[PDB]
């Protein structure tokens, strides 16, 4: 009801009390004392904080049992900032180019929009339904290379035996006495197959390995004090092709171990790309960023090898050298922008401060702010780290957003990133010098390669079947090149079988479920 | 090394090289480029073949010129548009100008088939029309049980029509199977006990575009239902990303009893309550279910 | 009638009072103007050239007489002669509208021109009337019949032709680089050629010394070294001449056949600087005074210039072809092409006995306005489901088209709402899909200037005092002069009351200023929005985005069988109903000679007469029913202007897109859960949202390779029964009821005998039967469809009736359908709030109010807040006040909350209908009011508190709802996506010749789509035989699809599936490519792809015995 | 008549030997189909001796409409008298 909106009893005064601040910076620009950017960053200041108090006021004049209240605080529907907007005001507005506009629209939907502040808000309403519009089909498409990458991965045995895993932060321990729980417990420790026993300092073993890390397992671990659990991933998982049951722990769906004949890299990127509408490099483009292997923008380098850093300081640009501890010769830095800020970390000697001159870096150590690069990470601190760093910095965006997808969906497809080697050496082999050639191949055939992290894309157009690849991308030259090399396609994959009419080899379509003799007992028969 | 790549496959592969200079341009199947005349006396063609058609006054041309003794000129023209009409055919504007019809309109040549979505191996090989399928408006079903949804009675007519008319013959309804068909055609009021009888215990599959996650389709017990729109649990909308607006979704009729023990057991609605991606409840109650709570 | 009341400038308008304070200086233009006007220049009618010589320009031109001006001096070669155009002139029309549409003709009238031929050997002179084609006329409504079908040109968005500078911040150093970008009219276009990359600087010879740095690159010799730069760079071909080839170059620069100065164009320039050559000396000048910032550019007689970048979405810089311009462009296209047929026939011919009528062939004039009408993008099948949808349509301005932009090519930064759309292009209304802001609608106050750029009128303010004056200001205008808004306080004498008032500035921001500074003031709130968002009762207290979508869905409204006008309106209604047309009005004033419901005849006092025709339940392009009816008696006089019959969505002259309902905000058993709408069977019982839909049916019957088709009413294989509706010639009769299946047009198609079955032909060789073997291919009704026939036309080849080539006899059958709303309907209310009817409840189990009164709607509380529309529970409080009447208490003087209140809402009758325009509307503090003093009913009972709310009893257990639930009246459309439509089923059905795939679509009876992405959602489910079952026997198996029905018919087991007819296509189009793809088996032999033709002779031979 | 044994599909370059052991016949003709009598041409895209019949067990010429004539080639004609559906498998070829 038009009375079940309540308006804020001090509005007028608060919006008032900001305006006069507002006329200052307006007189402080008068003055050619302030920036025009200067100016505006001050009134969006300003008004954001008027906004927040007209918040806070309307959040204090409503009664908890008012509908309107009540809708939002039970979690049924909507949040407090729409009933900011009806009942106390709309705000600050964007511009069509995305800035904030000097002036808020004070007024709210309840006593409703001037001329001025309506077409004002149609700027920033018109721009967000396009880009609504835009980005549905951005990420369909990210989807579908996740698709594409992933699809032939299935799960073709139930425990390959394995002793490698992943290291999981189940709390971390404070000054005080107590635990801080872990923010990714719920992504990273929960739903996992214990790697290796989790033993207390003071007794027995709390939870044994092989299990499925539940609610009352991580209750029971953290009731016994235990900060890190080692956990088997796909990650590490042993099988060549797809990956075991016992490595990729418990369906999420199910809630039990996941079944032999599921397709985990259909689900994964199903996972992956449902809430990718909801992404706003910081947005999904830093998603396609990192599953594309591209050298990210504001590239941040890191330490090749331990030892003392040389800071050079300059106006224009930073220069970093590098004189290591091993004997070895000086590792020269260069081309580090100004506008880049210096890694803040933890130093050898354990203090918490920026880079400065003089200090001690470790190996693989961030030097700058920013985005690192997955491939020199592959180089210097090794395959398991990258896959590490990769799925990290995806959940990174994917959790600034609010969306909760656990590690294993993202360990399918960054498991596909790293699948084959580049041959530098042919040796005694026959593979081609800078070919990239898959780990299994290249360990069998066995001179020289070294492990390779690819695209999403590229991996997928290098894919042993070519009518798979033809039906990607890039159809025309997949045909091209597979014409001239006379490839057969060995038609066992689940786009393929599809193409020609067969069972996918997944689910119900694999052998061991397919063919099956079902006859009724001697006891039923007789009865 | 890049030329040794292409060398070596033409060394290994036992392709002869020749094979990229064509003497002989094969020419697709008629039913594949149909002609179809229209209301109003026009026939329509498929773009393929004006470009076969190109190809082929351009040959006889030439051979019309090889015959007359022509200058080397006229006839030299004639091969550089032969060359270019046959590159139109199979992949067109990939050099030059498109070859273009009315309107201005680049025609699909034979490369244009194979790419693209709308293409030959995106829609018509991933994905295909199929039959033993509807689709209508979705309406909130809240009566419903978790494994349910609510069919509209000609819409399950419809779909299960060889159910009915089989159940129909094995009672006296129908004397054969063809007058059978009449029935169901004509809806004689004997059907909708026989389809009552169908439909019990045979599942259903609805989809609500577009499928982000399998979830996105999911296998209901149907029931007749009142009406000609399809009623949808409510607590599976959340899956669906199914707003009542006006949003449609289609049915699929399982036939085999694989087909039907997957909807069954892999596909059900009350088989699937968690998010297969966080593991969270999805059918968890939300919305007005919340408030009364 | 006081100032209160909306719309007093229209005679016989219902009395609608209004909460708007503001007073109105300037009334609406006509709507349709943007068409109607710019056609009328077109023609160089009478009323455009009055206008023309009031506002325009002393010497006028009309579009005609422009492009024969343009091509009059025709000159050969020799030059010894040339033929000359002038004075356009039009014939009657050749057949009126509705002829025309019945036909399926051409609505057009003859053009003739006067062509003159000199000879300048002999001295003869021949001027000749020549006849330049049928030239499609626009109609009164602002729209074109061709082909029988009503069109609608619309508007296209372009950039006006200029010099456009931009600054481009580089990647290197992130240093500042100016590009200059020159768009013509017609030619190529130049940056700082056609195309040519590399073009230096330096070939085409602090400000000085980057210029003098630039000249360093190449040196420069005399007037060749660059002439034949340029000569060589233009084009690869090889050098015929370099002084030749230097001065067809320097055709492209001067030459206006080649390069066609814009007159638009050149006033852009101009308009730039100063007032040729001397344009591009000044165009480097401004370049390298770009280079070095500047606010001030001088030239060699420039002066007052100033220097800025220029904004290519700019209104100053982006302007409007109209329906006029558009025809002019297609004309001049024909008239070049016919130019060259002249030239050519001028050089070989006898100059003796060569007359105008000789040298002209119309053909590709008529093929262009042929092609233009037909073919063009811009010429759109008009959008009629009430007359809002045309209107708007007409209004339409849209960015897409020849000449424009692609939808590709289009960017966020185009489509974005732009400072400069003020009053001009609105900005809420505009396609949600991916046409968003590449499709606009005119303002409701704008206009089109004869170059092209949308004005708006503004108030002239001298001193401070705010005139009556008005002006019609350019964005180029606007951005100089300070505008104020609508609302602000002003003195009885028209001085401003306030000592400053709020302005847009010039940049497009915003600024506060003494009323003494300030130039312009808005003439209306509503100057900014267009029509359909004109109409939203609110507007200000709902969101952009659901507003959007309240405009877009007005125009989905579908006429229902009785309109009715909404209580709560905002004033917009009527001249949007009188303005849209399918209302009709009364031309000259006087009395109703005579009344029926087919047609109105009124009696001027000239003693003349005039007889209107009522268009009766006609079908509208989209199927809606288009049916006018009287809303005048016998006795009654009527006057100019005044309307004499509603029209569709119409109700005394108003708008009325849907009804007023009494709805119930509140939870209902989750039946409107989730944006369902629950109903009460009393909309369904009294037909409120009731609409007809009227299907046209059509067949013909033709010539085939067996021989022709033939209509008949006998239909081999067919009973008595059922042929017992058609009349002798087999055609369903008026007034018959058909349903699903049944008969409309008998038809037969000669078949062959090898078509026959095995039976059939022993039937046929045993009685001797008939030669003639047919099958039955009569039309037949969809499935899903009922109605009545309403009407029948035929054609045949026996009489003049022209057909296509082949078609002996073509008949069209006309089907009514009474739609009752139905579950799946889909609603919506003007403030963007939407949803389907879930459920349609027994009006007892409606919540009603304590006199019994059940509700008609129930909307979920949930869906209210957070789409941030507020109005709609704001026009149901205002519903409910109009709904019961009010009397506000004066006895003690007028309260404070009704001050502003004009006299005329301090008291209102029951069921009153009221105006709270946009922007102007009704206080939130005067609406609280109302509530309090509303009228009770019969028994003395107030049913609404003082919030709003009622107390409501539950239909079915009889309990009252523990608490109030606001209660009221909205206004609810039904909208044009409907259940009856919708759904679709198949279990079998026709496939494709070409994929053997099921056919697509409801029409073709087809089958579902099953996509990539479902078969990414099976194949995660792990369900291999769903997939296959899918995509084999479902879809192109062609032995699979057919053993399955046989399977499931006989009650057995689904056979195993074959392969797919789309892996043999593929395969088949591999080897079209001349891939060479086999199909190993596994000892590494290739399998052949084929089908025993034995098995279904064996069956078929085996059936007989 | 076949399930799927398929081990494994092969692509590569299609000689001119190959394109004329696929072809029914050389298309030498421009022409499609007769607008009169609505019947392909011969020698032209859609001509039936060499792509197949249009109509079931149906020669071009006339001389063989029926079942009992399957298989043999009309030697008016030339067209196979056999199903309609082989129109859709059958490919011709041109001589450059
Ligand atoms: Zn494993
Ligand atoms: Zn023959």
């Amino acid at each position: 009801s038009m009375a079940d909106v309540l308006v804020p009893p001090r509005k007028k005064e608060i919006l008032d009390h900001y305006e006069e601040r507002a006329d200052k910076v307006e007189k402080q620009f008068q003055r050619g004392a302030l920036n025009h950017d200067e100016r505006n960053e001050a009134l969006v200041e300003i008004w954001k904080e008027a906004t927040d108090e007209v918040g806070q006021a309307l959040r204090e004049h409503y009664p908890d049992d008012n509908p309107i209240i009540t809708i939002v605080d039970s979690g049924a529907t909507g949040n407090f900032t729409q009933t900011r907007t009806l009942a106390g005001m709309k705000g600050l507005v964007t511009n069509p180019k995305g800035e904030f506009i000097p002036r808020p629209v004070k007024s709210s939907f309840r006593e409703g929009l001037t001329v001025l502040e309506y077409f004002i808000n149609t700027h920033g309403a018109r721009k967000g339904l396009a880009d609504t519009a835009l980005r549905t089909a951005d990420s369909g498409y990210l989807t579908r290379r996740l698709v594409d990458v992933s699809q032939d991965v299935i799960v073709r045995e139930h425990d390959c035996q394995t002793e490698r895993g992943i290291v999981v932060e189940l709390a971390e321990r404070a000054p005080d006495g107590t635990l801080i729980r872990d923010p990714y417990i719920e992504t990273s420790a929960y739903a996992r197959t214990l790697g290796t026993d989790a033993v207390d300092e003071a007794g027995n073993v709390i939870v044994e390995r092989g299990q499925d890390l539940g609610d009352p397992e991580i209750d029971a671990l953290l009731a016994a004090g235990i900060t890190q659990v080692k956990v088997r991933s796909v990650l590490t998982c042993a099988t060549s092709t797809g990956v075991c049951a016992t490595c990729y722990g418990r369906s999420m769906a199910t809630g039990k171990l996941v079944d032999i004949g599921e397709a985990v890299g259909i689900v994964a990127a199903q996972s992956i790309g449902e809430p990718g509408t909801q992404l706003t490099t910081g947005g999904l483009p830093r998603v396609q960023e990192l599953f594309e292997a591209r050298v990210p923008r504001g590239k941040a380098p890191i330490a090749d090898v331990t030892g003392r850093v040389r800071l050079e300081d300059g106006e224009r640009f930073y220069k970093i050298t590098i004189v290591p501890d091993d004997g070895g010769e000086e590792v020269v830095y260069d081309k580090i922008s100004k506008r880049q800020r210096l890694r803040v970390f933890k130093h050898e000697d354990g203090s918490e401060r920026v880079l400065s001159d003089g200090d001690h870096v470790e190996v693989g150590q961030q030097l700058m702010e920013g985005s690192a690069d997955p491939h020199e990470v592959l180089r210097v601190q090794g395959p398991r780290e990258v896959q590490i760093h990769l799925v990290r910095e995806v959940q990174e965006v994917y959790r600034a957003q609010g969306v909760s997808i656990h590690d294993k969906h993202i360990e399918v497809i960054v498991r596909q990133m790293l699948r084959r080697v580049t041959i530098i050496d042919s040796g005694s082999t026959e593979f081609l010098p800078g070919s990239l050639i898959d780990r299994a191949e290249f360990e069998a055939e066995n001179a020289a390669g070294r492990p390779v992290l690819m695209g999403i894309t590229k991996a997928s157009l290098a894919t042993d079947s070519w009518l798979s690849a033809a039906s990607f991308q890039e159809t025309t030259r997949v045909l091209t090149d597979a014409a001239i090399n006379c490839r057969s396609d060995k038609l066992n994959g689940l786009k393929e079988n599809v193409i020609i009419g067969k069972l996918i080899p997944a689910g119900t379509g694999i052998n061991r479920y397919r063919n099956i003799a079902v006859q009724p007992t001697e006891e039923a028969r007789a009865a | 090394l890049k030329r040794l790549k292409v060398v070596a496959a033409f060394q290994q592969s036992g392709n002869s090289p020749m094979g990229m200079v064509l003497d002989a341009v094969p020419v697709i199947p008629p039913e594949l480029r149909p002609m179809v005349q229209l209301d109003g006396g026009r026939f329509a063609t498929s773009d393929l073949n004006d470009l076969y058609r190109r190809v082929i006054n351009r040959n006889n041309r030439l051979k019309r010129l090889i015959d007359l003794g022509a200058p080397e000129i006229i006839v030299n023209n004639e091969k550089r548009m032969l060359q270019e009409s046959v590159d139109a055919l199979f992949d067109n504007g990939r050099r030059g100008r498109p070859v273009t019809g009315p309107g201005n309109r680049p025609l699909k040549s034979l490369s244009d088939l194979l790419k693209g979505k709308q293409g030959r191996f995106r829609q018509n090989l991933l994905g295909k029309r199929v039959d033993y399928s509807g689709r209508s408006v979705i309406v909130v079903g809240p009566q419903l049980k978790l494994h349910q949804c609510g069919l509209p009675k000609l819409m399950a007519l419809e779909l299960f029509k060889p159910f009915v008319m089989k159940r129909l013959v094995d009672l006296n309804h129908a004397q054969n199977i063809k007058s059978a068909k009449r029935m169901v055609e004509r809806q004689r009021p004997q059907v909708w006990d026989v389809l009552e009888e169908v439909i019990a215990e045979h599942p259903v599959l609805l989809n609500r575009a577009p499928t982000l996650h399998r979830l996105g389709i999911q296998a209901f017990e149907p029931m007749l239902v009142e009406g000609k729109a399809i009623q949808l649990h409510p607590l599976v909308c959340e899956a669906f990303n199914a707003d009542f607006d006006g949003d449609q979704m289609a049915v699929h009729l399982p036939l085999s009893a694989e087909a039907q023990a997957e909807a069954r057991i892999l596909m059900l609605s009350s088989n699937n309550i968690l998010s297969p991606a966080s593991g969270r409840p999805l059918a968890m109650p939300r919305l007005d279910m919340v408030t009364g709570l | 009638r006081p100032q209160s009341s909306s719309n007093n400038s229209v005679p016989g308008a219902p009395n609608r009072v209004s909460f708007a304070k503001l007073r109105e200086p300037l009334e609406v233009p006509g709507l349709l103007d943007v068409q109607t006007d710019s056609f009328e220049w077109l023609i160089g009618s009478p009323r455009w050239r009055e206008s023309a010589a009031e506002r325009g320009d002393v010497n006028p031109v009309g579009g005609l007489e422009e492009v024969l001006y343009e091509l009059s001096p025709i000159e050969d070669f020799s030059g010894s002669m040339s033929l000359s155009f002038s004075d356009p002139r039009f014939d009657d029309v050749k057949a009126p509208v509705d002829e025309c549409k019945d036909k399926d003709m051409t609505y057009a009238a003859p053009l003739f021109v006067t062509a003159e031929f000199i000879n300048n050997n002999t001295g003869e002179i021949k001027s000749q009337t020549v006849f330049m084609g049928d030239f499609p006329m626009m109609t009164e409504k602002g729209t074109f019949i061709i082909n029988g079908t009503e069109r609608v040109v619309v508007s296209q968005l372009v950039r006006s032709p200029g010099v456009y500078f931009d600054e481009t911040i580089d990647k290197s150093t992130d240093k500042t680089l100016h590009s200059v970008k020159v768009i013509p009219s017609r030619g190529a276009w130049l940056e700082f050629i056609d195309r040519k990359r590399r073009q230096p600087v330096t070939v085409l010879l602090g400000f000085s010394e980057i210029m003098r740095s630039t000249l360093e690159k190449d040196n420069t010799v005399g007037t060749d070294e660059a002439l034949l730069d340029i000569y060589r760079k233009l084009r690869p071909g090889e050098p015929p001449t370099k002084e030749s080839a230097q001065t067809l170059l320097e055709n492209l620069f001067f030459k206006e056949k080649r390069y066609d100065l814009a007159r638009v164009g050149r006033y852009k320039v101009n308009k730039k600087l100063g007032l040729t050559e001397e344009d591009v000396v000044a165009t480097i000048e401004y370049l390298v005074r770009l280079h070095e910032g500047q606010t001030t550019m001088t030239v060699p007689g420039g002066v007052e210039v100033p220097v800025e970048t220029d904004d290519i979405d700019h209104f100053g810089n982006r302007r409007l072809r109209t329906v006029g311009e558009l025809i002019q462009n297609q004309i001049r296209v024909g008239m070049s092409r016919m130019e060259r047929v002249v030239r050519e026939r001028m050089t070989t011919q006898d100059v003796e006995a060569i007359t105008p009528q000789t040298l002209i062939n119309i053909r590709p004039v008529v093929a262009a306005i042929k092609e233009f009408f037909g073919t063009s993008q811009l010429s759109q099948f008009m959008d009629q489901n009430n007359p809002l949808s045309g209107l708007t349509h007409k209004r339409r301005l849209s960015a897409l088209g020849p000449g424009g932009l692609s939808r590709e090519r289009a960017g966020l930064e185009v489509r974005d709402v732009h400072p400069s759309h003020y009053g001009r292009m609105c900005p809420i209304e505009t396609p949600e899909g991916p046409n968003i802001g590449l499709i606009g609608s005119l303002s409701v106050y704008a206009r089109v200037n004869p170059f092209g750029f949308i004005e708006t009128p503004y108030r002239k303010v001298v001193d401070g005092v705010v005139s009556d004056e008005i002006v019609y200001l350019t964005a180029d205008e606007e951005d100089r002069h300070v505008v104020a808004q609508a609302n602000s306080p002003i003195d009885a004498d028209g001085r401003f009351v306030e000592p400053r008032v709020l302005v847009r500035r010039k940049a497009g921001e915003v600024e506060y200023v003494p009323s003494s500074e300030v130039d312009y003031m808005d003439v209306s709130p509503r100057q900014m929005v267009s029509v359909a968002t004109a109409m939203i009762p609110f507007l200000e207290h709902d969101d952009a985005n659901r507003a959007l979508m309240g405009a877009n869905m007005q125009r989905q409204a579908v006429p229902l069988v009785r309109s009715e006008a909404p209580l709560v309106g905002t004033g917009m209604e009527l001249r949007a109903a009188i303005d849209a047309g399918d209302v009709v009005v009364a031309e000259e004033s006087g009395v109703i000679e005579e009344v029926s419901a087919d047609y109105i005849t009124v009696m001027h006092d000239n003693g003349t007469r005039r007889t209107y025709r009522m268009r009766k339940f006609a079908r509208s392009n989209h199927g809606t029913c288009a049916n006018q009816c009287p809303i005048v008696d016998a006795g009654d006089r009527v006057e100019a202007g005044q309307v004499i019959a509603d029209g569709p969505c119409t109700d005394d002259g108003e708008m009325a897109l849907g009804k007023n309902l009494l709805v119930a905000i509140m939870p209902w058993e989750g039946h409107n859960y989730e944006d369902a709408i629950i109903l009460s069977n009393r909309l369904v019982e009294e037909d409120v949202l009731t609409s007809i839909h009227i299907e046209e049916h059509e067949i013909d019957a033709r010539d085939t390779k067996l021989g022709a088709e033939e209509i008949t009413r006998d239909i081999p294989n067919i009973s008595d029964e059922v042929l017992a509706d058609l009349d002798e010639r087999g055609i369903v009769r008026i007034g018959a009821e058909v349903r699903d299946g049944d008969i409309l047009v008998g038809k037969v198609t000669p078949k062959g005998e090898t078509e026959l079955t095995p039976e059939e032909r022993l039937l046929r060789a045993i009685f001797g039967e008939k030669a003639r073997e047919v099958r039955d291919t009569s039309l037949k009704v969809p499935h899903g469809e009922s109605g009545k026939v309403i009407g029948i036309r035929v054609f045949s080849r026996e009489d003049e009736d022209e057909l296509p080539a082949g078609v002996n006899e073509l008949v069209r059958v006309y089907v009514a359908q009474k739609r009752k709303i139905s579950d799946g309907d889909k609603l919506a209310g003007r403030h963007g709030n939407k949803g389907v009817i879930g459920k349609i409840l027994p009006v007892e189990d409606m919540p009603f109010l304590a006199d019994g009164t059940p509700v008609d709607i129930i909307l979920n509380t949930h869906g209210v807040p957070r789409r941030m529309n507020i109005g709609q529970i704001l026009e149901t409080h205002l519903g409910w006040c109009a709904h019961s009447g009010w009397k506000v208490d004066a006895a003690k003087g007028v309260p404070d909350w009704a001050a502003r209140l004009p006299d005329e809402l301090l008291e209102a009758q029951p069921n009153a209908i009221v105006s709270t325009p946009v922007f102007d509307g009704a206080q939130e503090a005067e609406l609280q009011g109302l509530l309090s003093c509303t009228l009770p009913n019969r028994d003395g009972d107030v049913l609404v508190d003082a919030d709003g709310k009622a107390m409501l009893f539950d239909g079915r257990s009889g309990e009252p709802f523990p608490y109030p639930v606001t209660v009221g009246y909205m206004y609810i459309m039904k909208l044009h996506h409907l259940v009856d439509d919708k759904i679709h089923a198949r279990s079998t059905g026709p496939y494709s010749m070409i994929t053997q795939q099921p056919l697509g679509g409801k029409a073709q009876f087809g089958g579902q789509r099953f996509g990539e992405m479902e078969c990414w959602a099976m194949q995660a489910y792990g369900a291999a035989y769903t997939l296959q079952e899918l995509l084999t026997i479902k879809s192109d198996d062609t032995v699979g699809r057919v053993k399955v029905y046989e399977a499931i018919v006989k009650g057995e087991n689904i056979p195993e599936p074959g392969i797919p007819e789309s892996f043999k296509v593929l395969l088949k189009e591999l080897q079209s490519l001349c891939l060479n793809v086999e199909v190993l088996s596994s000892d590494g032999a290739a399998i052949e792809l084929r089908e025993g033709e034995d098995e279904d002779l064996e069956r078929a031979a085996a059936n007989l015995g | 008549l076949d399930v799927n044994f398929f081990d494994e599909l092969r692509i590569g370059l299609a000689t001119a030997e190959d394109i004329r052991q696929w072809s029914y016949g050389e298309v030498k003709k421009p022409e499609t189909i007769n607008y009169r009598t609505l019947k392909p041409e011969k020698d032209g895209l859609f001509c039936e001796k060499i792509f197949g019949p249009t109509r079931d067990w149906e020669c071009y010429c006339g001389k063989y409409k029926r079942v009992r004539f399957k298989g043999i080639i009309c030697e008016r004609c030339g067209v196979e008298v056999t199903r309609a559906k082989v129109r859709r498998e059958r490919m011709g070829h041109i001589e450059l």
